[PDB]
RNA sequence: CGCCUCCUAAAAGGUAACGGAGGCGCCCAAAGGUCCCCUCAGGCGGGACGGAAAUCCGCCGGAGAGCGCAAGGGUAGAAGG
RNA sequence: GGCGACACACGUGCUACAAUGCCCACUACAAAGCGAUGCCACCCGGCAACGGGGAGCUAAUCGCAAAAAGGUGGGCCCAGUUCGGAUUGGGGUCUGCAACCCGACCCCAUGAAGCCGGAAUCGCUAGUAAUCGCGGAUCAGCCAUGCCGCGGUGAAUACG
């Protein structure tokens, strides 16, 4: 487990590799490398352990990441449910939270179609 | 101990990123580690990292008491 | 969300009901049609009856729910499910 | 892609500007 | 025998403190480590890859001690288990090799644990022994991502001469066991 | 319809009925000889995946486990591993 | 308050599954329209949505304005990826009396299904189809991927 808790992929560039960490999008990648002064274009295989620890030390202390971030995200959702606002209610039943229609679609939140019998027609 | 089946434990030095150095015994002579006891947030004081937040919310919100009196 | 350049919004006609209460010694049930009002630190410990479109829903207010609107705690539709 | 707001092409599609598409 | 940092710490730092905390009248009354027992519950190797010498060799790397196999005591239909199948590895660490393993465990292994925030204060035997379970074996310094086929976890038994939970806790705490509460 | 086990069977043995209940017509090159070593089931507590039950640790636990297959007898001071 | 519901089912579409592609920088070539509590040059603050300033134009003059695919340079190297951009956490902006139900944006983080789609079925005969961007009407704002239009690039095939 190199950094933060994860092993970022060798043979790809640092700026891309950092993104594989939960909590680092491409934007935080560019800024971290700038702030610690490492080339964004250097393959992970080709970093001095000096570069490794410098990049490592920065990233973990600057932002909350991986598990801790997930936990903090979890506490937020948990809070909404417990109070419990309409937003919290939506998380209970696993419906969309941001005002999307549910007559159709919503498959990402609702999941696979549970097909059901319809209404029969006359003969 | 039984001959032939066990791996030799030798004097070994484990090195952390925080510059910590540990004198111990291992199957490997030298080992480099990302973290150790000496620098791990839970171990070191209470080095609360990025999260001082607790948590904050909700009525640290303030900003302000502007709605009139 | 509402631009913070502008002020945090409450209807005032509901806030004054609360503030008059704070003086005389609370509480009293408060009937309101202001779902659109923000929950405000002076409202904690009260119970405000938000009207969902059909009924006045009693809502007790605590610190953990300060930043929200009152209507957020009085859902407008009833579901239960299908079949 | 056009549905990616976090890109030039995406901001063009939505007809808006920002960090990812400046004016 | 040899000098190991954690062992010395037990004799000069931990032993006097324990007498202070509990007031033993006999030099043997005071808590000791008896043995540390490590177990890879396995059985993922019951039928498929019917032999995982890989787990043994990698366990051998960490402890310096080659584990012995444990075989099923009875056949169990639901676990797809025939009596006598090789379904575990166990190694018993005593004396120096116990100290050395505990030393690296406290110094580097536990810190490597994912989202680690201390051990469980409640995992005490009731009879003054302790157990903890690991889910990854790469947590140990002499095991790396490159050398591993699949993640294997383990069970660790630390056995003390202490009669009670209270005495054993102080020992493990004084030795450097980090507890969440 | 021959053979094994229990009861009937009246505290030696034996004892009948189209009396009450089961089992056998095999098996094992180790499941045989000997030497050496080892001790169960179960219960509570502890432990990643792991469950009522896999493997690990501790305490209690004289035999209630096991001994290829019915039943009975025997049996860990072993016939069990 | 609801018309915005959601175990489900259908139509019409949008965005894709990638290298004849994706990205960043740099550099070109349209047309038709719209515009006085309107379009807003340019300056500065903000990573930014925007905000404060602040000229010009009652407009073949001033502005919306950059057209985009393209062209040039470099990066990515076949990966559920620098493909895809749904979903969700957080923080902001603007219109508006007011964005809880139920607005559009911007930013950090998240990065789902999807590897070209069963039976079946649609459109188009040339500046057409495909593909690329632009404008308007409605309109405070906007759920427009809709509609009506405008140009850019530009095929394949018709035996019968
Ligand atoms: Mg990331
Ligand atoms: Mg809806
Ligand atoms: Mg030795
Ligand atoms: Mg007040
Ligand atoms: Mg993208
Ligand atoms: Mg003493
Ligand atoms: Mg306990
Ligand atoms: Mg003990
Ligand atoms: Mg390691
Ligand atoms: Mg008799
Ligand atoms: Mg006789
Ligand atoms: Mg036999
Ligand atoms: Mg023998
Ligand atoms: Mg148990
Ligand atoms: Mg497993
Ligand atoms: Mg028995
Ligand atoms: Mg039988
Ligand atoms: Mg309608
Ligand atoms: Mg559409
Ligand atoms: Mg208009
Ligand atoms: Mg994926
Ligand atoms: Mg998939
Ligand atoms: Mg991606
Ligand atoms: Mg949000
Ligand atoms: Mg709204
Ligand atoms: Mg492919
Ligand atoms: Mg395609
Ligand atoms: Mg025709
Ligand atoms: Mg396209
Ligand atoms: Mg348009
Ligand atoms: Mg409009
Ligand atoms: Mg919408
Ligand atoms: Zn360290």
């Amino acid at each position: 487990a190199r950094i933060a808790g994860v092993e970022i992929p060798r043979n790809k560039r640092v700026d891309v590799a950092l993104t594989y960490i939960y909590g680092i999008g491409k934007a935080r990648a560019k800024e971290a490398l700038e702030k610690t002064g490492i080339n964004p274009a250097t393959r992970v295989k080709d970093l001095t352990e000096a570069e490794v620890v410098r990049l490592r030390e920065y990233v973990e202390n600057t932002w909350k990441l991986e598990g801790e971030l997930r936990a903090e995200v979890a506490a937020n959702i948990k809070r909404l449910m417990d109070i419990g606002c309409y937003r919290g209610l939506r998380h209970r039943r696993g419906l969309p939270v941001r005002g999307q229609r549910t007559r159709t679609n919503a498959r990402t939140r609702k999941g696979p179609r549970k097909t059901v019998a319809g209404k029969k027609k006359a003969p | 101990m039984k001959e032939g089946i066990h791996p030799k434990l030798v004097p070994a030095r484990i090195i952390c990123g925080c510059g910590n150095v540990i004198e111990t015994y291992s199957t490997k002579p030298e080992i480099y580690v990302e973290v150790c006891s000496k620098c791990h947030p839970f171990y070191t004081g209470q080095q609360r990292f990025v999260d001082t937040e607790g948590r904050v919310e909700r009525f640290q919100r303030r900003y302000g008491d502007s709605y009139r009196k | 969300p509402r631009s913070l350049k502008k002020g945090v919004f409450v209807d005032d006609h509901l806030l004054e009901k609360v503030l008059e209460l704070n003086a005389k010694g609370e509480k009293r049930l408060i009937k309101t049609w202001s779902r659109r009002s923000t929950i405000v630190p002076e409202m904690v410990g009260h119970t405000i009856a938000v009207y969902n479109g059909k009924q006045h829903v009693p809502v007790y207010i605590t610190e953990n729910m300060v930043g929200h609107k009152l209507g957020e705690f009085a859902p407008t539709r009833t579901y239960r499910g299908h079949g | 892609g056009k549905g990616d707001r976090r890109t030039r092409r995406g901001k063009i599609w939505r007809g808006t500007y920002g960090k990812y598409r400046p004016r | 025998p040899l000098d190991v940092a954690l062992k010395r710490k037990y004799y000069e730092e931990v032993r006097p403190e324990l007498i202070r905390r509990f007031g033993y009248q006999n030099v043997w009354e005071v808590p000791r480590l008896e043995k540390v027992v490590i177990n890879q519950g396995l059985g993922e190797a019951k039928e498929d890859a019917r032999i995982l010498e890989k787990a043994a060799q990698e366990l051998a790397l960490i402890t310096g001690q080659k584990p012995a196999v444990t075989r099923a005591k009875k056949s169990i239909s639901n676990f797809k288990l025939r009596k006598g199948m090789p379904i575990g590895l166990r190694v018993t660490l005593r004396r120096d090799r116990m100290w050395i393993f505990l030393e690296k465990l406290l110094n580097v292994a536990l810190p490597r644990i994912r989202d680690f925030r201390g051990l469980n204060p409640n995992s005490f035997d009731g009879r003054g022994n302790y157990n903890l379970g690991l889910r990854e074996q790469l947590i140990f310094p002499e095991i790396t991502y490159d050398m591993v086929d699949a993640l294997r976890g383990m069970d660790i038994a630390v056995v003390t001469t202490a009669e009670t939970d209270e005495e054993a806790r102080a020992l493990l705490e004084l030795l450097g066991f980090p507890f969440r509460k």
